[PDB]
DNA sequence: TGTCCCCTCGCTGCCGCCGCC
RNA sequence: AGGCGGGCAGCGAA
């Protein structure tokens, strides 16, 4: 269905229209989602249920990832290319949805959005998230949106990484919490079981309704309790195991010698254990890291008397995750936490603050460098667009919030009519404001400096600073200078810099009291997914500006 | 103009790699490369204005910035862009430096003393081909007074050149051509008595004569530059870039001595743990080793002979070149932002992290048990009254009062810093 | 150069022009300078004044009358100041702003110039060239004439971008009329298109890649096309300031890069605006600023005014020797304008002081082709016009030189020259497009 | 005969290199 | 000893 340039596996298709009858991926994948469901219906026995219904869906994700792999005989990279291209413009539809409801979209993920609803109850919650579903799901006759999960209380780490508690209804309208993770160094196989239970035990408390400091001291209480257990060797060894699966044969690591899994799988392999490429390597660092690795298998034999460096494990495999765990939290003492778990505090000490910065007078600076943007381009005026389609003008302001335009994941799209700026459309229009302000810039008006004259005209003296008027001593000046022209220029460069856009440092377009004042502001990280999605339309936008800013 | 005539006129204006710097520059050149090239020539000269102001040796000096020329203006390069780098900078300087008589004179004295050693490097092929490019003697006009001009000239031969040995004064006097000019241009050698005079010539110490020639007329184009510069007030770019740059203006101890107990007698309980340490594991880890580098930069220790002594002191040179000497030159402010760093007081030294095994640093009235504070007590002769005073002092967590105390019964009286300790136990020595 | 407007350098060129006119009068009228005094200081003797025709009030009303203009004297003769002109005792006149005038009178009271004739400006000199030259472009001719279509733009209508009565103009000279060279002037991309202006760039479908700049689309819509222009014709391309392939918006506009068009070398040249060359023994003036259009004259006289409009245009033109002599320029009100680089009217003025042998200078105005002063006069239209009805461009076809059949005129002196005559060989027909 | 499990993004630890305070 | 820049390898996740 999807016409596509054979002769360039790059190049991206556009969707085939409605007239075209539905082919043969959408009906294939649509009778596997039928599959799926009623696999889903026949859970409503369940763990292997489950084990078939994920398998199914394991089935129709390799459908549209075999549109991916070079070596599968039905190789189609701008397929691939055009779906995930459409599950980016879906994801931007569905928060930008988001913020014109104002609500607070804290995170997403390649199919999901979470949304921070403000409200102290689940069901207070669960409305807005209906409602959110109905309006979403009238945009699409078959893709279809739907909760997933209910958080009460959620902690993001970072990206892909975050923890929280999920509501669980249960038969008589009764409502339980569970600890949720995902991708945390708890999770991790790299990571003692140690880690893993200590780790459950501070988010347990953290997530749970106590007061923030009281529960910062629990933690540190239990953390203390920890180190003294993991000091005294108080704690079966079973809890001290490592898991890293090698993906090349231990032979072929060059920096080997630092990692402690290649060491241990070496040792294994003299010792008459067959240790290959995908093996699993298990471990546990014995009192360099690498030369005091050893197997559990040897370490659980007494014979050997090997004890687990509390060092080591005590700073590494508990101290830093739960400092990961902890950066956000509010009163968050790292140095409280190292000194709980015996840690040197200098260490922690520079990444509170940034260490002292330390200079002398550097007069590497130009004062054209020194110059504030803001100051440079107060005294510009604002790009003015017209939409090809419904006529309208605004002013353009970068990746900013609007209530005429919006930076759409395809491109730049009026709010009024909808419509898509083709790169064209937006290049001329800069090119013919810079063009008029060229214009006017050689139109050669000239602007006495006295205050009682003031007079302005295009006639110049063969004296060029003697103001024409009869006994006036005011100083002739253009009225368009050119280092005013120059800021102009810049100023439209900045407009499509994606640098500048990111960190948000373009000059407002509107002024608090002004009636077109953006009623939803952008939020940062959209502002970085958008830079980065339209690169290309901002570098050509910012190119149209370098062809006069090179010349001036 | 075209690209080509411009590059014959500058093959033509450095046929000799030196420039008199007579005819201003032609060309179109961005404001980006004009901030930058007058912000690295204003570096060089800054550097060589610090020189001046300690007192440094030429030798020395030319040793700090022969780097300085590899990395800001490179010199010595066939490439025209280095040149022309040359070339604008030192025009865009004159611009800057002319507006006040003081500027122009500092500006001046550091131009002539960069084209010194500018001309101390170029080679005796090419020196000869710059002077030639002030009238040179004949063949004969020299045969004649060979023995005189050699007299004169043998001195100046053997303490400028090193030519210790006569042959090799001889060799570069057969060599050397000589220039005809009068006394009165040339008196300062007439009174040090440098140059052959006869019947009110003076026959050429040619740098001096060169120098001095350099500093006339560049004072006299600062003077015109500045006399032309209201017309040149018309322009909105450089003004503010010609302020900015003219506000940008505005051995005993030696790599044996300090192992010597003379030296060592004066140093503090901290110096002698670093320095014992450095002795008995020929290497020191990073706080150590910067706290005793700016103690010994502080006593007055060279970057040479710094380099020397901790080059010795770890007993490959690869990996100390790659590694190490760059931060001991760093220390002394040589390269990046060129800090030269203030010596570790007490303050600083307590305020770094506390040492641990095989760490030296800190201060050992702090970091040492008394036993061993004891012990080195009883190997300075110090009685045991003492030894529970300074004992106590350390036990307050007052271990400046105890340094202090310890330096009074080993030889204004509170004592903060290293440094004031090796000083004031010099100056008891003088 | 750069897109720089420095004051001084502009009041310089603006006091050189009166310096160099003045000079020029006394040298042909064989006067000496001390016969040339201040006019803006009272004076009992009658005196020569030579400056340029500038308002009486420097915020004056855009329509101006003998009675509302003053001269403004040169550092040197007058320190600059500017007088009242009386023109009571003239019956015949043409002013316009800008002009330089060289003139005789006598400031009776101090406050006004009282004019008694006016000295008009000498025609420079026509182009010379020698007998061998001459023979050799004969044999360049192999005896048929010489053949020169000259084009403006802009190409395409106002409502679409079609450039299909371009390719007809293709197709016809290169099957039918078969030049020599072909001169087309700009704007080609037009910045003050009305579609480009509202950014209502269309969706091309014939086009592969669609394009992302205006210099893209006149690389996939101009260029091609231009490649289909026979090898045989040699064209050259003269920019017009509203040109937005052009990076230099300013009057005079140096010459587009060949390379930056994709346009092969083999038989393609582009020279700038203002531009002078030479075909065989033929010299051309070209500028792409209407003049024609934006000269608003000030008239007195029955016979002056008897005359025809382009004539006088083109007789003060030759006069002041500058291709565009009006000061300050032309402005659409802010749209365009005539955007004069003042610092820059050197470049303007006629190189080596030679009357152009063909001075085109495209106009708004209808096309027209007239013999003045001995030097043709030439304004093939735009290509299009607004609605896209067939424009006009004009074919010159001139007898090839020959020294036997009398129409070179020999010029006296020991070195044997020839001036071209070209009213005497040159026709010009304006087709319609 | 010889095969495979989408790339791509962001996160953490380790290793070697470079400049700096 | 510390922050940054580019490179490799290991791994959790969409
Ligand atoms: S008090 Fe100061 S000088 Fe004395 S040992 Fe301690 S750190 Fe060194």
């Amino acid at each position: 269905t999807v016409d596509r340039n054979k002769e360039d596996i790059d190049e991206l298709p556009s969707v085939p229209p409605s007239e075209v009858d539905q082919g043969v991926l959408p009906r294939l994948l649509a009778n596997l989602v039928d599959r799926r469901r009623e696999v889903k219906k026949v859970m409503k026995k369940r763990v292997q249920c489950d084990i078939r219904q994920q398998a199914l869906k394991l089935t129709a994700n390799s459908m549209y990832g075999c549109l991916g792999y070079v070596n599968s005989r039905f190789y189609a990279k701008p397929l691939a290319m055009l779906v995930t291209n459409k599950g980016r413009e879906i994801l931007m539809n569905t928060r930008q949805l988001a913020e014109s409801m104002n609500l607070l979209v804290v995170y997403g993920d390649t199919d999901s959005v979470m949304i921070d609803t403000g409200c102290d109850n689940y069901a207070d919650a669960i409305k807005i998230g209906l409602g959110f579903k109905r309006l979403v799901n009238e945009r699409y006759r078959l893709l279809e949106i739907d909760i997933d999960n209910v958080f009460k209380k959620l902690l993001l780490h970072a990206k892909k990484k975050y923890a929280a508690l999920t509501v669980n209804l249960d038969k008589n309208g009764n409502g339980t919490t569970v600890l949720e993770v995902k991708g945390l160094d708890m999770k991790r196989r790299e990571f003692c079981p140690l880690s893993r239970d200590v780790s459950i035990h501070v988010l347990n408390t953290i997530l749970s309704d106590k007061d923030p400091e009281e529960a910062l001291q629990e933690v540190y209480d239990y953390l203390e309790d920890i180190r003294i257990k993991v000091e005294t060797n108080n704690i079966r060894i079973d809890k001290y195991k490592i898991n890293m699966k090698l993906s090349k044969d231990p032979k072929a690591y060059p920096g080997g010698k630092n990692m402690p899994a290649v060491q241990v799988a070496l040792r294994m392999r003299k010792a008459g254990r067959v240790v290959k490429a995908g093996s699993v390597i298990t471990f546990v660092i014995t009192k360099s890291v690498a030369e005091r690795a050893h197997a559990l298998n040897e370490v659980m034999i007494k014979s050997n008397n090997l004890i687990p460096d509390p060092q080591y494990y005590l700073e590494k495999q508990i101290f830093a995750p739960v400092e990961r765990l902890l950066e956000r939290i509010d009163s968050f003492n790292v140095v409280r936490l190292s000194e709980a778990l015996g840690l040197d505090s200098k260490k922690y000490f520079r990444r509170e603050g940034g260490n002292n910065n330390g200079e002398d007078i550097n007069n590497l600076q130009p004062l054209e460098t020194t110059i504030t943007d803001v100051e440079r381009f107060k005294d510009t005026v604002t790009l003015e667009l017209s939409c090809p389609s419904c006529d309208k003008r605004f002013p353009f302001g970068g990746i900013v919030s609007s209530n005429y335009y919006r930076v759409s994941y395809n491109g730049l799209q009026c709010k009024h009519c909808e419509q898509l700026f083709t790169p064209l459309q937006l290049t001329s229009q800069i090119e013919h404001s810079i063009r008029a302000h060229i214009s006017l810039y050689y139109a050669g008006w000239l602007q006495c400096d006295d205050s009682t004259c003031g007079i302005v005209t295009r006639q110049v003296s063969v004296f060029g600073k003697r103001c024409l008027n009869d006994g006036c001593t005011g100083v002739m000046r253009y009225k368009y200078s050119d280092k005013q022209l120059y800021n102009q220029l810049l100023y439209f460069d900045s407009l499509f810099d994606c640098e500048k856009n990111k960190k948000q440092e373009l000059k407002p377009i509107y002024l608090p009291d002004d009636l077109d004042y953006p009623k939803e502001q952008l939020t940062e990280s959209s502002i970085k997914a958008l830079t980065e999605q339209n690169r290309e339309l901002m570098e050509t936008g910012r190119s149209v500006v370098q062809k006069y800013l090179n010349d001036c | 103009s075209s690209s080509e005539e411009e590059k014959k006129l500058y093959a033509r204006l450095y046929e000799s790699k030196l420039s008199f710097y007579d005819l201003p520059p032609q060309g179109e050149i961005t404001l980006e490369q004009f901030e930058i090239w007058a912000i690295d020539r204003l570096k060089i000269l800054l550097e060589i204005e610090s020189c001046l102001s300690r007192n440094k040796s030429i030798k020395e000096i030319e040793t700090i910035i022969k780097p300085q020329f590899q990395k800001l203006l490179p010199f010595n390069t066939e490439s025209l862009e280095d040149r022309k780098k040359d070339y604008y900078s030192h025009f865009i300087l004159r611009l800057c430096f002319c507006r006040s008589k003081e500027l122009r004179e500092k500006f001046v004295r550091a131009e002539t003393f960069l084209f010194k050693i500018r001309f101390n490097m170029l080679t005796s092929t090419d020196q000869t081909k710059f002077v030639q490019s002030l009238q040179f003697i004949s063949n004969e006009e020299k045969a004649e007074l060979s023995h005189q001009l050699y007299q004169t000239v043998s001195a100046s031969l053997q303490f400028q050149l090193n030519l210790n040995e006569e042959h090799q004064r001889k060799q570069y006097f057969q060599q050397e051509k000589f220039i005809k000019l009068p006394f009165e241009n040339v008196i300062e050698l007439v009174g040090n008595r440098l140059v052959f005079l006869k019947d009110g010539y003076a026959y050429l110490q040619q740098l001096n004569l060169l120098s001095n020639e350099f500093a006339s007329k560049l004072n006299q184009e600062l003077i015109k530059t500045y006399q032309y510069l209201p017309r040149l007030n018309e322009d909105d770019r450089l003004l503010p870039i010609l302020n900015h740059l003219s506000s940008g203006y505005t051995d005993e101890i030696n790599a044996q001595s300090v192992w010597s107990e003379e030296i060592s007698s004066n140093y503090p309980l901290c110096i002698k743990n670093l320095m014992e340490g450095l002795k008995k594991n020929h290497h020191l880890r990073y706080y150590g080793r910067q706290q005793l580098s700016l103690f010994l930069k502080g006593i007055g220790l060279s970057a040479d002979e710094a380099l020397k002594f901790w080059s010795e002191a770890f007993t490959t040179m690869e990996k100390f070149n790659k590694e190490y000497r760059y931060s001991f030159r760093h220390n002394y402010g040589l390269e990046g932002n060129r800090i030269n760093y203030k010596p570790w007081d007490c303050h600083t030294i307590l305020s770094k992290p506390r040492p641990g095994r095989g760490d030296y640093h800190g201060c050992p009235f702090r970091d040492w048990s008394h036993e061993r504070l004891s012990a080195e007590l009883r190997s300075m002769k110090l009685t045991q009254a003492q030894i529970i005073s300074v004992l106590d002092s350390c036990q307050k967590g007052e271990y400046t009062i105890a340094c202090t105390k310890v330096f009074e019964m080993t030889h204004q009286t509170h004592i903060a810093h290293p440094n004031l300790y090796f000083e004031r136990s010099r100056q008891l020595q003088k | 150069r750069t897109m720089r407007q420095n004051l001084q350098e502009a009041s310089d060129v603006l006091d050189d022009q009166i310096e160099s006119f003045t000079k020029i009068i006394q040298n042909h009228y064989k006067l000496s300078p001390n016969d040339f005094a201040d006019p803006t200081i009272q004076s009992q003797s009658e005196i020569y004044a030579v400056g340029r025709i500038v308002p009486d009030s420097p915020t004056y009303d855009k329509f101006l009358n003998p009675e509302s203009l003053s001269l403004e004297t040169s550092r040197m003769g007058g320190v600059g100041r500017r007088v009242r002109l009386d023109l009571s005792q003239v019956n015949e006149l043409s002013f316009f702003l800008g002009q330089i005038v060289a003139f005789k009178g006598k400031n009776a009271n101090g406050d006004y110039f009282t004019v008694n004739s006016i000295l008009p400006l000498p025609y420079p000199n026509s182009p010379v060239s020698t007998s061998q030259e001459l023979q050799e472009f004969q044999a360049n001719l192999e005896g048929s004439s010489l053949k020169v279509i000259v084009t403006c733009g802009p190409y395409f209508a106002n409502d679409n971008f079609s450039l299909e009565l371009l390719q007809e103009f293709i197709d016809s000279i290169n099957n039918e009329v078969k030049p020599h060279v072909l001169i087309m002037f700009g704007p080609f991309i037009d910045i003050t298109h009305p579609l480009i202006a509202s950014g209502k760039l269309p969706n091309f479908p014939q086009f592969k890649t669609q394009p992302k700049t205006l210099d893209e689309l006149f690389l996939k819509l101009f260029t091609p096309i231009l490649k289909t222009i026979s090898p045989h014709i040699q064209t050259v391309l003269i920019p017009s300031t509203k040109d937005a392939i052009s990076n230099h918006a300013a009057y005079p506009q140096a010459s587009l890069i060949r390379k930056a068009l994709q346009l092969p070398k083999r038989n393609f040249k582009c020279m700038a605006n203002p531009s002078s060359f030479q075909i065989n023994e033929i010299y051309f003036g070209c500028s792409n600023v209407d003049t024609f259009k934006d000269l608003k004259e000030v008239i007195k006289g029955g016979t002056t005014s008897s005359r025809y409009r382009l004539d006088r245009v083109s007789e003060h033109i030759l006069q002041q020797r500058r291709y565009y002599p009006i000061f300050p320029g032309s402005i659409r009100t802010h749209i365009s304008g005539a955007d004069l680089d003042v610092s820059y009217l050197g470049l303007t003025e006629f190189v080596g002081g030679f009357s152009p042998d063909i001075m085109i200078i495209p106009s708004e105005l209808q096309h027209f082709a007239r013999v003045v002063q001995n030097v043709v006069v030439i304004n093939p239209g735009r290509f299009i016009r607004a609605t896209g009805n067939r424009g006009s461009y004009a074919q010159i076809t001139v007898q090839c030189p020959d020294l036997e059949d009398g129409k070179l005129t020999l010029v006296e002196g020991e070195e044997p020259v020839y001036l071209h005559n070209v009213w005497k060989r040159a026709r010009v027909d304006l087709i319609a497009s």
